[PDB]
């Protein structure tokens, strides 16, 4: 399973924004997304960490950090803007023995 | 950079038809290089797994929509989907909501 924490986080505007992305249990080839909810609640994607490489998908503020000899990720967003606030979240995808999505719970972010 | 959409995000079946749910691919992202797969997976918990009921109408997805069938709708087909597609090493996925009506 997947844990993403604090489960809230608030820092001043321009201040780094660092949440941690926790797998369990999970094999080698990693596959991991951070998404954040939209106002609709639907998952937008945010940056992508695979092979041993984190990529934004526009923003280069988001990077995805593998921590030291753990299955634990720093998900950062660097320089952070008062409207990055809202609920981010981890998945993680398996595809081989069988194809799986694990979703971390949501983690509140405020910028004031 | 790839990343999927849900411009249709609810749906709407009534018990004994089909439904049909999709999103939409940015297909710049996905050649037949590193391949492609989409699947539909249902919301039970934290973790899903590709569903038992529906099926992918594969010729939808050179025009970049992954398009899921489910036939013969029951109740416990209502609720939250994730609808997921992988380009070679990228994957995205759009939650989507089936709403159902039963009638006797």
């Amino acid at each position: 399973s997947l844990t993403f924490y604090p489960a809230w986080l608030t820092v001043s505007e321009g201040a780094n924004a660092t949440f941690t992305c926790s797998l369990s249990n999970w094999s080698e080839d990693l596959m991991l997304n951070w998404n954040r909810l939209s106002p609709s609640n639907q998952t937008e994607k945010q940056a992508a960490f695979s092979n041993g490489l984190s990529q934004p998908v526009q923003d280069a503020r988001f990077q995805i950090i593998q921590l030291p000899n753990r299955h634990d990720f720093h998900m950062n967003i660097l320089d952070t803007r008062r409207n990055d606030s809202g609920i981010y979240l981890c998945g993680a995808i398996s595809l081989h023995p069988k194809l799986k999505i694990e979703e971390s719970p949501g983690a509140e972010l405020v910028v004031t | 950079l790839f990343t999927v959409t849900a411009p249709k995000e609810v749906y709407t079946v009534d018990v004994g038809s089909s439904v049909s749910l999709e999103c939409d691919f940015d297909r710049r992202e996905c050649t037949e290089l590193e391949g492609i797969r989409a699947s539909l997976q249902k919301v039970e918990n934290d973790t899903s797994l590709q569903s038992e009921r529906a099926t992918l109408l594969e010729e939808q997805l050179p025009l970049g929509k992954a398009l899921f069938h489910i036939p013969s709708v029951q109740v416990r087909d209502s609720g939250q989907y994730r609808c997921l597609v992988i380009c070679g090493a990228a994957w995205d996925y759009k939650y989507l909501t089936v709403k159902v009506k039963a009638s006797y």
